[PDB]
């Protein structure tokens, strides 16, 4: 196999009114409905706004797709919900590099609170 | 709920208009009623507190809880005894030959400070002080006589006043002192003012503030049947990094209560919101709306809170809002409750006549506190005792209410006085239905 | 007080 890939997008999701983060959390929850039993999807906080959204292929293009498409269900949940989305990176795959620089800035994040 | 030693608080029961500041019900889990600590640099401020409280904490918080043994056999003042908020309200004695139990009796907060300003703005409520006087040194120190005149203006009537250090101090020199106290606050608020000597180093004769704690400072007058209003002096995003989604929390907003009581699932609004600047540069302001998620004092869960000590308010806002103290200055309140927002105002106003460590003009350059909002303000106009002031950032006050007034005075900001509030210009609140 | 008003005006 080519061995499984890990594919990842920056999002940033948001919500200003009532609902708050109780809206957000709806959002990615949708999002992470949109798995597949060949590639479940992982949303893990980076920093508010700022959420990193994983998952392994066998395919780029399968797993690109996959994340392309969970991100617009997310979209329109929060703008549904007087909210806001933007990407800050549309899905790359995930160089073990690129890994590390989001691992120190996650330890970088937690010292700046 | 989460500590079950504690008062089962129940919102079905309070009784709003049965709250005193002595209600074990509170007094329980939170503080009542705060206590500054001012002095000099190294008087043993923050160690004071240290000692009563066990607490290691622009303005800071520690609350102490405060017990008197229902001994009949007690000598005095070993009747006395402090605690962290977590601890139980009654307990066995230690002292051997005494017998029965520690029962409490006030639960009070310590508002330190490294403070001048916080005290002519009211953004920290002192319903009474400690001031502290190094033995070391003589009677007053330059911040020493600062912060009494501070206490005059701010016309705290209870004090304490605590000679510290007497663990280095002959008693011949410590005596020696006393006069030199006794003569500064003649002909001041201090006047009355008991003295105590304390080491908060070796931590004696602590029992005895804790006495004149409960006797020489009475009960406060509260507003707890108005609608609320917190003044926001900390916020917070609580989620680390790497938080996965069931698992993200509001952010919270961590403040001292002016009036009212917050409840657990009450519907709040925050003033003056989100700032945003129009077409013409024209200030519009979006007042947040949430819910009350949960309620703090320290590592004391609630389900209501009550003015005085530091209240942590978990909310559904979102994190963005409240990371790194960013609604820092906000007035957060029931819907509707909350003050109207300002961009300029009317003020009569007073300053220091002395130049420690002169008047006003026309479009200079000041920052000024109101609540716990340091903004960047520039003044529009002059007289003798009376001027206004345009602000940077808008603010939600009240017209009355005091504010003070800062230069950049060797290039960096220094306090040179204070005004109230009589009118002002209001943005109009723009609300999404 | 002339206290207060020696440190203010
Ligand atoms: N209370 C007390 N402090 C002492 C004594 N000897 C030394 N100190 C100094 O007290 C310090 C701890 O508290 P301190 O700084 O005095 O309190 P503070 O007035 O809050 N300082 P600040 O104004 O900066 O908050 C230590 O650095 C210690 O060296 C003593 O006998 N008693």
């Amino acid at each position: 196999t080519p061995q499984a890939v890990k594919i990842r997008a920056d999002i940033e999701v948001a919500c200003y009114g009532y609902e708050g983060i109780d809206a957000v959390k709806e959002a990615l929850r949708a999002g992470l409905n949109c798995s597949t039993e060949n590639m479940p999807i992982k949303i893990n906080l980076i920093a508010p706004p700022r959420y990193v959204m994983t998952t392994t292929t066998l395919e780029r293009t399968e797993g690109l797709s996959v994340l392309s498409q969970a991100m617009a269900v997310i979209k329109e949940k929060i703008e549904e919900k007087r909210g806001v989305f933007n990407v800050q990176m549309e899905p790359k795959v995930v160089t073990d590099t690129d890994e590390t620089e989001l691992a120190r800035q996650m330890e970088r994040l937690e010292r700046e609170n | 709920l989460g500590q079950p030693h504690l008062s089962r608080q129940d919102l079905t029961t309070l009784d709003v208009t049965k709250l005193t500041p002595l209600s074990h019900e509170v007094i329980s889990r939170q503080a009542t009623i705060n206590i500054g600590t001012i002095g000099h640099v190294a008087h043993g401020k923050s160690t004071v507190v240290k000692a009563i409280s066990g607490v290691h904490t622009k303005l800071g918080y520690a609350n102490a809880k405060i017990y008197k043994l229902d001994d009949p056999s007690c000598p005095r003042p070993e009747c006395y005894r402090s605690c962290g908020s977590s601890t139980p309200d009654e307990f066995p004695t230690d002292i051997p030959g005494t017998k029965g139990n520690f029962k409490l009796v006030r639960h009070v907060s310590f508002v330190d400070c490294p403070l001048m300003a916080t005290m002519l703005n009211g953004a920290a409520v002192m319903d009474a002080a400690l001031l502290l006087i190094a033995g070391n040194e003589s009677c007053p120190q330059p911040q020493t006589s600062e912060h009494l005149a501070a206490i005059e203006i701010m016309k705290l009537k209870h004090i304490l006043i605590l000679q510290n250090k007497i663990d280095l101090v002959k008693e011949s020199q410590a005596k020696e002192q006393y006069e030199q106290i006794l003569a500064f606050v003649q002909g001041t608020v201090a006047e009355g003012a008991p003295i105590i000597p304390i080491s908060a180093q070796l931590k004696y004769n602590i029992e005895v503030v804790c006495e004149y704690i409960v006797k020489k400072i009475p009960v406060p007058p509260r507003d707890f049947t108005s609608e609320p209003r917190l003044i926001v002096i900390r916020s917070f995003d609580v989620n680390k990094p790497g938080c996965e989604v069931d698992d993200l929390k509001g952010g919270v907003a961590g403040g001292s209560i002016l009036k009212g009581v917050l409840k657990v699932g009450q519907e709040i609004e925050v003033r003056p919101g989100i700032v945003s600047k129009d077409s013409e540069g024209k200030l519009m302001c979006k007042p947040i709306f949430s819910k009350i998620v949960s309620l703090f004092a320290e590592h004391n869960d609630l389900q209501y809170a009550a003015p005085g000590g530091l209240i942590g308010v978990g909310t559904k806002i979102d994190p963005t809002l409240c990371r790194a103290d960013r609604m820092v200055g906000q007035v957060l309140g029931a819907v509707g409750a909350l003050p109207e927002i300002f961009t300029e105002l009317e003020i009569s106003y007073f300053l220091l006549r002395r130049l420690l460590g002169q008047k006003l003009s026309k479009n200079e350059v000041l920052m000024v506190n109101i609540g716990s909002l340091s903004t960047g303000g520039r003044v529009s106009a002059v007289k003798a005792d009376l001027g206004k002031i345009v602000l940077t950032n808008p603010v939600c006050t009240e017209v009355g209410e005091k504010i003070a007034l800062s230069r950049r005075v060797e290039k960096h900001w220094r306090l040179i006085g204070w005004g109230q509030i009589r009118r002002g210009v209001t943005i109009k609140p723009t609300v999404d239905d | 007080s002339a206290f207060l008003k020696a440190w203010v005006y």
